[PDB]
């Protein structure tokens, strides 16, 4: 399905699945990791 | 017969007063522990 930014939306980035609201992000992600998660692990960014 | 003196003194211990402050960095262990205290419980029960 196409993506959608900057609205509250159930988004499945290939098995990981969530509501949240997609913006552009700053981070220098690496190319083999795909999603990010903070100190909580939480995840906070992903990749397309 | 000693306001001068008293007033002097005064000024000094002010003025000394904050380099126990910003020289110590423990001074103000008790206000920082209960804030990381409360940091700390957050973060445990967002990670159970």
């Amino acid at each position: 399905t196409n993506l959608v930014k900057n609205k509250c939306v159930n988004f499945n980035f290939n098995g990981l699945t969530g509501t949240g609201v997609l913006t552009k992000s700053n981070k220098k992600f690496l190319p083999f990791q795909q999603f990010g998660r903070d100190i909580v692990d939480t995840t906070d960014a992903v990749r397309d | 017969e000693n306001q001068k003196l008293i007033a002097n003194q005064f000024n000094s211990a002010i003025g000394k007063i904050q380099d126990s402050l910003f020289s110590t960095p423990s001074a103000l262990g008790k206000l920082q522990d209960v804030v990381n205290h409360n940091a700390q419980a957050l973060n445990t029960l967002v990670k159970q």
